[PDB]
């Protein structure tokens, strides 16, 4: 009884989609690394002392 | 034993970055690039995920780099190589600083 008869429907089977992180931490951790950036820029100009004595002329 | 190389050893370093005040900029930026490659790598650690495996080497390779590359400068600077000169040691790291940052911005899609 080989192909005499209607055949099964077959249906492709797919993978996921890689799951992405909820943007509030995303948020978070970017505010860190802005946080971090502003407090470099200040360490440069209060702490340490980036003088900008010679400025050309 | 080390408890006393450690204060030497403190004592030696802030005089030098005192004396010159190159030299701390530098250390400065040297110590908060450790800070956001470490950020990023708590940030993998957080989610247990690491999706955009590109981007994540993108981020943290331009701070592994920018940190030797600095480095580098520190010790072109503290005593100069026999033909380089301050100058050209310094023209030369804005070179490397440049094909690193364009790489990094090509790998992170
Ligand atoms: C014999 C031999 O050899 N063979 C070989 C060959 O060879 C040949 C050649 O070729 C030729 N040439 C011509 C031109 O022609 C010739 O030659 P000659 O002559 O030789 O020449 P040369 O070579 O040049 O010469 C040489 C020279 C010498 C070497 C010299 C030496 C000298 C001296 C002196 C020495 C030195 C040294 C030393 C050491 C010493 C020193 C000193 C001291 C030490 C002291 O001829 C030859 C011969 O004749 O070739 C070929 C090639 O061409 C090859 O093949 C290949 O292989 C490979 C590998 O394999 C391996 O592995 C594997 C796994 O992998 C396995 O499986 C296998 O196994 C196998 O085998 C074994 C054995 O046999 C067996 O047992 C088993 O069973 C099996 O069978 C092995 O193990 C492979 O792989 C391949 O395959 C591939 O391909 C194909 C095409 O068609 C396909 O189909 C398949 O599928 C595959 O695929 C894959 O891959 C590819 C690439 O590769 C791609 O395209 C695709 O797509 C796929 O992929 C996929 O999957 C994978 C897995 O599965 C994965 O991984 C991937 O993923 C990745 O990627 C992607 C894309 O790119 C991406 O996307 C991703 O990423 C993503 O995801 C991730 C995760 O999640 C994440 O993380 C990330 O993030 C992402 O990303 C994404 O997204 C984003 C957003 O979201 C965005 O943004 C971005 O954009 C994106 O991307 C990743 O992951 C995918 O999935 C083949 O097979 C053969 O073998
Ligand atoms: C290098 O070249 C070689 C040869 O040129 C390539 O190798 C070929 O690769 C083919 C696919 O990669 C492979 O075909 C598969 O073989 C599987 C095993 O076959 C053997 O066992 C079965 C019994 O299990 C015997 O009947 C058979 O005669 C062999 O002895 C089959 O299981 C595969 O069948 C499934 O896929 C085909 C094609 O889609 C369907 O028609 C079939 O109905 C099956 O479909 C199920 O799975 C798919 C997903 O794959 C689902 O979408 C679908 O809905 C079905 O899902 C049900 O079943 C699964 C479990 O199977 C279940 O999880 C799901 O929930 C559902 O219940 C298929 O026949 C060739 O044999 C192989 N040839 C050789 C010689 O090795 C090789 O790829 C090349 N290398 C590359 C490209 O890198």
């Amino acid at each position: 009884v080989d192909k005499f008869g209607i055949k099964p429907e077959i249906h492709h089977i797919f993978h996921a989609e890689p799951k992405r992180v909820a943007k509030p931490i995303a948020v978070i951790f970017v505010l860190i690394i802005f946080i971090t950036i502003l407090s470099l820029i200040v360490t440069w100009l209060n702490s340490c002392a980036a003088a900008f004595n010679n400025i050309p002329t | 034993d080390f408890q006393e190389t450690f204060k030497t050893s403190k004592r030696a370093y802030f005089a030098q970055i005192e004396k010159y005040p190159k030299l701390k900029l530098i250390d400065t930026f040297c110590f908060f690039l450790v800070l956001l490659g470490v950020i990023q790598c708590t940030f993998i650690i957080l989610i247990r995920d690491n999706f955009p495996f590109n981007a994540f080497l993108a981020g943290f390779i331009i701070c592994v780099g920018q940190f030797v590359l600095l480095m580098s400068l520190r010790l072109q600077l503290c005593n100069s190589f026999p033909g380089i000169s301050k100058n050209r040691a310094f023209a030369e790291f804005i070179v490397a600083s440049l094909i690193l940052h364009f790489v990094c911005l090509h790998f992170i899609n």
